[PDB]
């Protein structure tokens, strides 16, 4: 209940601050493609794919508690190396360049 | 079945009907596709958590990861379509009629 | 070898960030196999009792199984205390 | 320094976990009676 | 495409299929389809044109929808049995959803509309993969879940595909569309016999793949995508016209050629089960396919169509395309009937 | 009782933000051989109040979508306050078992306020500026998440108060100063602070404005509080918790003041150059150090406890 | 009552789905999916899925849906059409909204309902597990097992993500 | 289906150990050493019978041993123990490492006046062995008779009679 109360308070207050911010006494009586750039799209997609790999690494602090450490360490490094290979491929294919 | 399954199953059906009844934007149909995944993630998580199927706890994550990768591919196709015609309208994808 | 050292000096001058990255990544892959302490990581993890240790029905032929927690038989953690 | 402290923290965790193991039979004995009492109580009301 | 990347993408297409075929867990089956679909899109797009982009997008939407329905069937199956083992499903609604999902992936009627359009819009080599290798993974799942499949649903899907495939091919002059509708009809034979004898499904699938690969390879050797273009073959590679004639007659199911064998054995298995009306209806309906196979033979081999003057320039250069395995594939496509009892290896 | 506790967090956060604007102006001023605000109240102590009143009675000067024009500042300010509720100082308002993940999850949502306000700007050029800002923010989210995971492999859990225990004997900046360096820079880039203040840079080449400003400056304080806990752990004495709060406040103030110090000291990055700093420099090192910090506890037998 | 919190969240879940499934402007459709994602996390949280719930926020909302909105602003819609101004969208939205309410009314009135299939209506709390006194999170133990039991899952998943990068670079090079 | 047999409300009654969890945590290490035998007999029963109704008598002995355990602390070491568990009770996580001085006073008191020795690190997590006159259950799962396996196939593999026998083929 406490977290729900905290969230409701934070955003309820934010709503109220926006309210009075827009309405105070004034005292007066009188879908195309946005110049599409492919490079910014690939940044977003690259972030997504790296974000999914981060999702796979987040369990690592718990995984280190296993007795199967031989398997666990090998798979942890394997995942990170494959992430590095992804970066290396994008790098060498000019995917990190902002010219042209 | 438990009461929650009614609405989660309904949500999948709503998104499936949404996906099968296209309008104009291809993006709108992609959102329904990701809505389907979301309802699948929730239903799978509920079943796995409630039954205490411990090792299956990773399955919703795998589903999420692969489905996000599929969505990334779909978004790439959408931008290539948009580059060709200037919109993501599905009525433009009718060359293979003939 | 001399060609190897000349290559390393070149990258050290032009791309020290990448040289450091690869060196750190190489140490991470290699050092666990060379470390005398890596074996204790396996032992400490196994020694942590997450669930209840269910007792065994005594059939009269288990001289290696302690009858009481403070009896001498059974695994000892004295190696862990001194660690 | 981190290795030494984490090793001590592992020893402190084992001691904490062993305190739980000492108490688990008592807690299990209580949980059994509480569950059976509740089921028995639910049974009296069903009969009525 | 970089040649090394093309190899790795081809291997990923194969790996995704292999994962589906070796998996005992439903999640891994789903992963195999996801990986396979991811790797095939780049070879549909490789020639970079609006038609190839439309085909890749139409393909993506169909397969993604089918994979969502498959995951639904898996999750419903988990709810009602508490397990993921790849086998019979434990809930009739799950069985219908998986059957419909796999029918969509195979392009069976009435989920067939994408097959002619996607095949037309991609290169011949990509169409070769689409209409042969891609059938393996869905058919291998059907091989394992067939005990729980609704008999009326599967036989209705089969009958519709044989009719739609047969009729759809009659109106085609594009070779890729002819192959697409031909593929739809042949899928119907494969699923019609599956409830009775899955072994005969495997036999039909293997032989279909062999003849389909032969035809695509022969189209690729001459860079022919239309009937009229194929009609110039006689004035360039006369041997090729004879091979095309023999292969088409085999795909028509004419004895004594290899393509008679799957239809022959499917009719046997169905009659052993007192199914007489259905096999007879299927065999007569397959005459539609024979008609538009015969039409191609008339314009390719049995008559000489008009030529062009610039064709003479082609007489001075040899075929340099790989035509890999073509001599073996054509002989298997036509001359295998005397070895029919060898089908027991598939048991 | 709990609602009082929430307000004893929300109100001081907004007051701290107000007077950070004064501290920033005066610290920058003295580094520039001048004074900064010193007329509006003694030593400028009423300057934030005058600025606040002024902005709120200013004319509130068409949106392309009213719902998103109002959603963006509510999201920004609401999310910013939410990031504070799991912070242990030394006791959190909400004690989350996965507090670190919660902060990571909530911070990833903050980019929607940028996106929504770009959509509501009704201007092609403002939408493009918003998309450039979003690309920067998500780029540096990558290293922040990986750096955080590397540190937690020494702590053992996603609970923020466990970082206190992990640093009972020693600050984590000593075993992890290479990560501390990239973490600190990543926070600057994440908050669009100089030399990464490209939204205000590239742009020039009332109440609603104030609300976005409060959200950003609350995030700046919060990020430096997170940095203090992550790398400069204060010792907690359960019988004298105020001792922790004093020491931990001083560290957070100094870290915040170093954000101002850095603004005063360097020119701005080009957009492509700050992208290369991330994708070609920080990310390679972060990946290599992530592998290293996975291996190190195993090879030293220094794996922390799960609990 | 708070005892029906999961059901109430599930009701909101459906309305958000009817929101984007009727397909207004993709800007608003994206908003409807975000609200459903947050509500979907809340449902998962109340079944003990703390880590799973937060992954929806971190990955589904903070990653995938951010990229969806980024792409929409760049290649689909830059200015949203007024919500429900289209007749089909309004009709589809109203049609789905009424179906959900009729479902919710009856299940609450009778504490059960048959919408094609039979659903109990006593509250999802009734099926919960009655014994839990372990010193760990079972969800965390299961997810952590990916690195000990799921070697094969890691290999195929990691490979697919690498091919995702390779494939997308091929698709977009044109 | 039949009736779930439940013990009467009277058969469940027993004298409770109504002390808080910091008290139990404070006494846990000596409690495990002192009351091991009835405790392990009870836990063996639970894991063998898989039925709480079948171990009520052993569960009652667990309670009696604990009550007698805490009566001996009260008789002799009430004051040092109270300081110790009050120290534990202050911590939000009830941490042992915050109370080593008070633990030392309680540990020295029980050793002096009761001979109790605190078990070492690792002791209480051992798998021990219990001697019980209770008979080992036969069918704790209440399994039915398993279905009979399919008739096995044995013999010599000979060539197929006249080959495939497929239509006209002679091999
Ligand atoms: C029982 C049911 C009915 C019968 C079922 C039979 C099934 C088919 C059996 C396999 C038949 C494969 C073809 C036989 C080889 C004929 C071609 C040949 O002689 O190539 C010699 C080959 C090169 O010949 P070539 O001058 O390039 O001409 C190629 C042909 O045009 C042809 O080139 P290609 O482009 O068509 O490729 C053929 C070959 C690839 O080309 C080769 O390199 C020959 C490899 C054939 C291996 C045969 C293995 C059979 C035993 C299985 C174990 O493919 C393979 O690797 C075979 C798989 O020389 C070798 O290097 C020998 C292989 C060394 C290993
Ligand atoms: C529980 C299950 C789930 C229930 C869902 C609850 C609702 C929640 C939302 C679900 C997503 C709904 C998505 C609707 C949508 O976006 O489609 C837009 C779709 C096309 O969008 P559009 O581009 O704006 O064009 C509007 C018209 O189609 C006009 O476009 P036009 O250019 O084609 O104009 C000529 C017009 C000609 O109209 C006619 O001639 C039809 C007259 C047929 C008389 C019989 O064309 C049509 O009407 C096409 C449809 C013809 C009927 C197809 C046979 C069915 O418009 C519609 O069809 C509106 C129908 C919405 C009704 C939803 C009913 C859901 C029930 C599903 C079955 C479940 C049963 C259990
Ligand atoms: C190398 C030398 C090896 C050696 O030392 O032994 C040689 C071998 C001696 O073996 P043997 O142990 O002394 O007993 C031989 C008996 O004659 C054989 O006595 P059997 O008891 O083994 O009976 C033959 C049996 C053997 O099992 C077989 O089925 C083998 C298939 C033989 C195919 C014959 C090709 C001609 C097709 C008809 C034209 O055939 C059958 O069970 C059913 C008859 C299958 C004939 C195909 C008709 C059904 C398919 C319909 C489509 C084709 C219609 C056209 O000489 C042969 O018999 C030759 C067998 C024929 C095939 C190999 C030669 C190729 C012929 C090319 C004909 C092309 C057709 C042109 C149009
Ligand atoms: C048994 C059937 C075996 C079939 C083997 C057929 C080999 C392929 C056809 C040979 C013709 C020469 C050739 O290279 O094939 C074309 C195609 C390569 O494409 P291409 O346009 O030539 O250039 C590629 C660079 N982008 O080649 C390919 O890309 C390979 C596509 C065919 C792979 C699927 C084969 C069917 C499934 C076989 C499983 C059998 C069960
Ligand atoms: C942007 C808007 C802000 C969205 C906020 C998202 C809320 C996510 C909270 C999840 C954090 C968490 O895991 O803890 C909260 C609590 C569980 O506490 P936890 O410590 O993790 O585990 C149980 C006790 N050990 O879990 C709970 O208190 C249950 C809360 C369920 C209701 C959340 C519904 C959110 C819907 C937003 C739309
Ligand atoms: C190179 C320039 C880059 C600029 C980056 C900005 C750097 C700002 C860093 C600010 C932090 C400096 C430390 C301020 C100390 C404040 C007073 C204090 O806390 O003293 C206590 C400290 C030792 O106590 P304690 O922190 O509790 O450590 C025990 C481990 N838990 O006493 C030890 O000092
Ligand atoms: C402390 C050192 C002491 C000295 C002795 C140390 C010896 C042991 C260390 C050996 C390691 C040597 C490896 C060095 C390889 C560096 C290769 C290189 O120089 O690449 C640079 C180049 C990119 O440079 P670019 O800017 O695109 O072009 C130059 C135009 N101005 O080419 C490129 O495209 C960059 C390479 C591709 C990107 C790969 C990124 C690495 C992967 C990220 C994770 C890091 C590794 C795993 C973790
Ligand atoms: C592109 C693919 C990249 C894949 C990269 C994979 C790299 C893997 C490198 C290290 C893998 C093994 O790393 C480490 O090796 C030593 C070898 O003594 C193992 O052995 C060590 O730990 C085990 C515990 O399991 C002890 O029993 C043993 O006495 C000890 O020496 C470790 O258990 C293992 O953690
Ligand atoms: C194409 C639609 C796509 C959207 C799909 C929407 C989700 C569908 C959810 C299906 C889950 C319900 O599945 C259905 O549950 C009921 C509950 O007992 C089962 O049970 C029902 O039929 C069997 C018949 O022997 C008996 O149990 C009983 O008569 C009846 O209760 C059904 O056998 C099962 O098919
Ligand atoms: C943080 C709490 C602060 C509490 C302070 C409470 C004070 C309430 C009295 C506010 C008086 C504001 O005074 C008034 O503000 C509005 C702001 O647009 C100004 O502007 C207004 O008037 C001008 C014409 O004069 C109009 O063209 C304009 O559209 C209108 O906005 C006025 O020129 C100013 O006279
Ligand atoms: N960037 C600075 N430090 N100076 C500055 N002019 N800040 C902005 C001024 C400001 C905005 C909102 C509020 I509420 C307050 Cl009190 C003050």
């Amino acid at each position: 209940m406490n977290l729900m109360l905290a969230l409701l308070t934070n955003f309820t207050l934010a709503t109220l601050l926006v309210i009075i911010a827009f309405w105070l006494p004034q005292l007066n009586v009188y879908s195309a493609r946005l110049p599409f750039s492919m490079k910014f799209f690939l940044v977003a997609i690259t972030f997504l794919l790296f974000d999914l790999e981060i999702a796979l690494l987040l369990p690592l602090p718990w995984a280190s508690q296993t007795a199967n450490l031989n398997t666990m360490l090998t798979m942890a490094l394997f995942l990170i190396i494959l992430l590095a290979v992804s970066l290396a491929y994008e790098w060498t294919q000019k995917g990190l360049e902002w010219t042209e | 079945m438990s009461m929650v399954y009614m609405n989660i199953m309904m949500a999948f059906t709503v998104s499936l009907v949404g996906l099968l009844m296209y309008r104009s934007h291809l993006m709108s149909s992609l959102l329904c596709l990701e809505g389907m995944m979301l309802s699948l993630f929730v239903m799978a998580a509920l079943t796995i958590l409630n039954s205490h199927f411990t090792l299956a706890s990773m399955m919703p994550i795998i589903l999420l990861v692969f489905a996000a990768c599929e969505a990334a591919l779909g978004l790439s196709l959408l931008v290539m379509v948009s580059n060709t015609y200037g919109t993501d309208y599905v009525q433009n994808l009718n060359l293979l009629q003939c | 070898a001399e060609r190897v050292a000349a290559f390393l000096k070149n990258v050290w001058a032009k791309e020290p960030v990448l040289v450091a990255s690869f060196a750190i990544a190489g140490l991470a892959v290699i050092l666990p196999t060379l470390s005398p302490y890596t074996k204790y990581s396996l032992m400490i993890n196994r020694a942590t009792p997450y669930n209840y240790p269910v007792p065994l029905r005594d059939d009269g032929n288990m001289p290696d199984v302690p009858s009481h927690p403070q009896d001498p038989q059974g695994p000892s953690l004295e190696w862990l205390k001194r660690l | 320094s981190m290795m030494k402290w984490n090793r001590e923290r592992r020893r402190l965790q084992i001691e904490d976990f062993e305190a739980r193991i000492a108490l688990m039979p008592l807690l299990q004995a209580e949980k059994d009676r509480r569950v059976l009492q509740m089921l028995r109580e639910n049974l009296e009301e069903e009969a009525t | 495409m970089n040649p090394i990347i093309f190899i790795i993408i081809l291997l990923t297409i194969m790996l995704g299929t292999i994962i589906v075929m070796i998996s005992s867990h439903w999640l891994l089956v789903w992963i195999g389809f996801e990986m396979n679909m991811l790797a095939i899109i780049p070879i549909m797009m490789k020639n970079h044109n609006p038609r190839a982009t439309e085909a890749s997008t139409k393909y993506f939407l169909t397969q993604s929808t089918a994979s969502m329905l498959l995951m639904m069937a898996v999750i419903i199956n988990l709810m009602f049995s508490g397990q993921w083992t790849v086998m019979k499903l434990f809930n009739p609604m799950a069985s219908m959803l998986m059957t419909m999902a796999l029918a969509m992936k195979l392009g069976m009627a009435p989920f067939h509309f994408w097959v002619p359009e996607v095949t037309q819009g991609i290169p011949l080599s990509s169409g070769l993969i689409l209409l042969t290798w891609q059938k393996l993974a869905p058919m291998s799942v059907l091989y394992q879940i067939f005990p729980s499949i609704n008999l009326n649903l599967i036989l209705t899907l089969s009958v519709l595909s044989i009719l739609i495939g047969g009729w759809g091919g009659l109106n085609q002059t594009q070779l890729r569309k002819i192959m697409a509708y031909s593929s739809i009809a042949h899928m119907g034979w494969m699923t019609a016999v599956l409830p009775y004898n899955p072994t005969m499904t495997l036999l039909n699938l293997i032989i279909y793949i062999i003849m389909t690969s032969t035809m695509f390879t022969m189209f690729m050797a001459n860079s022919t995508t239309t009937t009229l273009s194929l009609s110039h073959t006689w004035n360039k590679t006369p041997i090729m016209t004879v091979l095309i004639l023999a292969t088409l007659l085999s795909m028509g199911g004419l004895p004594p050629l290899s393509g008679f064998m799957p239809k022959w054995m499917i009719i046997q298995e169905m009659t052993k089960n007192n199914s007489i009306i259905l096999p007879t209806f299927m065999a007569i309906t397959a005459l539609l396919n024979l008609y538009f196979y015969m039409r191609l033979t008339y314009s390719t081999t049995l008559t000489m169509f008009p030529s062009t003057n610039n064709m003479k320039m082609k007489w001075q250069f040899p075929l340099m395309k790989k035509m890999t395995f073509l001599p073996t594939m054509v002989v298997l496509s036509t001359m295998m009937l005397p070895l029919t009892p060898m089908l027991s290896v598939l048991e | 009782m709990f609602m009082i506790n929430i307000l004893m967090l929300i109100i001081p956060i907004l007051l701290a933000v107000a007077f950070l604007t004064l501290v920033e102006r005066k610290v920058l001023g003295y580094m520039q051989l001048r004074k900064g605000p010193n007329v509006v109240g003694p030593y400028g102590l009423l300057q934030p109040i005058a600025d606040a009143i002024k902005l709120f009675i200013k004319e509130p000067l068409a949106t392309s979508s009213a719902s998103m024009f109002i959603l963006a500042p509510i999201m920004a300010l609401g999310l910013a306050l939410t990031m504070w509720i799991p912070l242990p100082m030394p006791y959190p308002l909400i004690n989350m078992n996965l507090g670190v993940l919660f902060m990571l999850a909530m911070s990833s949502l903050a980019v929607y306020s940028i996106l929504w306000s770009g959509w509501a700007s009704n201007s092609k050029y403002a939408l493009i500026g918003a998309l450039r800002a979003v690309a920067q923010t998500i780029s540096y989210e990558v290293t922040l998440a990986i750096i955080l995971l590397s540190v937690l492999l020494m702590s053992g859990s996603f609970t923020l108060s466990t970082l206190i225990t992990t640093q009972e004997q020693m600050w984590l900046i000593l075993p992890a100063w290479p990560l501390a360096m990239m973490w600190f820079i990543s926070t600057l880039a994440e908050t669009n602070r100089a030399p990464f203040d490209l939204t205000e840079g590239e742009s020039e080449l009332a109440g609603p404005f104030a609300l976005f400003f409060m959200a950003e400056y609350a995030n700046i304080i919060m990020m430096n509080i997170f940095t203090a806990i992550l790398f400069l752990g204060t010792s907690h004495n359960p019988h004298m918790p105020e001792l922790y709060t004093i020491n931990f406040t001083i560290k957070s103030l100094l870290l915040t003041m170093s954000f101002l110090w850095i603004r005063a000291s360097y020119p701005r990055f080009r957009y492509d150059q700050l992208m290369h700093l991330l994708w070609k420099n920080f990310l390679p090192l972060t990946l290599a150090l992530c592998m290293w910090h996975v291996s190190l506890p195993i090879l030293t037998s220094g794996i922390p406890p799960q609990t | 009552m708070m005892l029906y919190i999961v059901f109430i969240l599930s009701v909101i879940f459906v309305m958000g789905f009817v929101g984007f499934s009727s397909k207004p402007s993709p800007i608003y459709g994206g908003l409807g999916l975000i609200v459903s994602g947050g509500v979907g996390c809340g449902i998962v949280l109340n079944f003990g899925g703390s880590f799973l719930g937060l992954m929806v926020f971190l990955i589904y909302l903070g990653g995938m849906m951010v990229v969806f909105g980024y792409t929409t602003a760049m290649a689909t819609e830059q200015y949203p059409e007024i919500w429900l101004s289209n007749k089909a969208v309004l009709g589809a939205f109203v049609t789905g909204l009424l179906m959900e309410f009729f479902m919710v009314y009856y299940v609450l009135k009778d504490k059960e309902v048959e919408v094609v299939f039979e659903f109990n209506g006593l509250g999802d709390w009734v099926i919960y597990d009655t014994g839990d006194s372990g010193f760990f999170s079972e969800e965390a133990m299961g997810i952590a097992a990916l690195y000990s039991y799921g070697t094969w899952l890691v290999i195929v998943t990691g490979w697919s993500l690498l091919i995702g990068v390779v494939v997308i670079m091929e698709i977009t090079r044109g | 289906p039949g009736i779930v047999e439940l013990p009467s409300l009277e058969d469940l009654k027993v004298q409770e150990v109504k002390v808080s969890s910091s008290v139990l945590k404070a006494a846990a290490h000596h409690y495990g050493a002192q009351c091991d035998k009835p405790n392990k007999e009870f836990m063996l029963c639970r894991w063998e019978e898989k039925d709480p109704r079948r171990c009520l008598e052993e569960g009652k002995l667990v309670n009696q041993c604990a009550l007698e355990f805490f009566r001996q602390i009260k008789r002799h070491c009430a004051e040092p123990f109270t300081e110790y568990w009050t120290c534990i009770d202050y911590s939000g996580l009830q941490l042992f490492r915050r109370c080593r001085k008070q633990q030392a006073q309680f540990d020295e008191c029980v050793l002096d006046k009761l001979g109790w020795v605190r078990p070492d690190l690792g002791d209480l997590s051992k798998v021990t062995k219990v001697k019980t006159d209770r008979p080992l259950p036969e069918n704790p799962y209440h399994s039915r008779a398993r279905p009979e396996p399919n008739p096995e196939v044995e013999g010599d593999l000979k060539p197929a009679r006249h080959g495939s026998r497929l239509f006209f083929w002679t091999m």
